[PDB]
């Protein structure tokens, strides 16, 4: 339930969320498992420059340690949501960079993570989890205001 | 099999972002009486106000598939891409665009009219 979600126009929820949620990615992925359903479906990508909690598990065992730093530096991650009607839910991506750890050396990668959320339970079902890594580069977003880029559409 | 399918609309957007022929039109049509549509950071209600924006202000695009994802959410009717493109606009560097779209099933089954009603469309990075 720390995954609770409402849908302030503050657009704080989504913020909870996405801190929640990549939190729990660095240090204890399997605790996020709860968050998907058998029909859940999870994905990943690289750009040149998997269903159900199990299989989601495995690859999620799979994928190098990270560590991102949404609360510390936030001006490094912009984020926009978007209802998603059709199933009483919401759209949350974040873009952003986190640190990558197989050459036993830590890399700075860029990424957009797209989660498709269904509030429930006081809480939400990960409908869909789409992950594109890419190469690390300054987000062509930021400001001079300390703190993610959000926007929000309904 | 419904990869290409995808994969292949999602360039047709491309395409429509592409021509700078104001004749558009079938465009909006590829957006149904209801959306949710974000430029840049930027909202937008209507389909038309916003390609009405993009044809009257961005300028001439050239986009570049380079990564496209998607699921087909169950009951929900339809299905959600993860798209990432490259973009030139006069032709000068190479600029990084992420877009995420929710598409209605109707398209595997070759129907294309209003079949968007999610447009994530945002710049990630631009030339070094
Ligand atoms: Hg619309």
């Amino acid at each position: 339930q720390q995954f609770f979600f409402e849908n302030d126009a503050l657009g704080q929820s989504s913020t909870d969320f996405a801190t929640n949620f990549l939190n729990l990615w660095d240090n204890n992925r399997e605790q996020l498992l709860n968050l998907y359903s058998p029909q859940s479906q999870f994905s990943v990508s690289v750009d040149s420059t998997s269903i159900g909690q199990e299989s989601i598990n495995s690859i999620f065992k799979t994928l190098p340690k990270t560590k991102h730093h949404l609360q510390e530096q936030p001006n490094e991650y912009s984020m926009e949501t978007i209802s998603y009607p059709q199933i009483n839910g919401f759209v949350i991506t974040l873009h952003g960079f986190f640190e990558e750890t197989s050459n036993n050396k830590l890399s700075k990668k860029s990424f957009d993570r797209t989660w498709v959320i269904v509030p429930m339970n006081n809480s939400v079902i990960i409908a869909s989890d789409l992950l594109t890594v890419r190469a690390y580069s300054t987000g062509a977003w930021k400001t001079a205001s300390i703190a993610i880029a959000q926007a929000a559409g309904s | 099999n419904q990869a290409q399918i995808t994969a292949t609309f999602t360039k047709k957007i491309l395409a429509h972002l592409d021509d700078p022929d104001s004749n558009l039109a079938q465009f909006v049509q590829l957006f149904n009486p209801n959306c949710r549509i974000i430029f840049n950071a930027t909202p937008f209600a209507q389909a038309t106000v916003f390609l009405q924006m993009w044809q009257n202000q961005v300028v001439q695009t050239q986009h570049a598939l380079t990564g496209v994802d998607y699921h087909a959410i169950p009951g929900s009717g339809t299905l959600i891409c993860n798209v990432n493109c490259k973009v030139r606009f006069d032709w000068g560097p190479y600029f990084g665009i992420s877009l995420q779209l929710i598409i209605d099933d109707r398209i595997f089954r070759n129907d294309f009219n209003g079949v968007i009603s999610g447009f994530n469309y945002n710049m990630v990075y631009k030339p070094e």
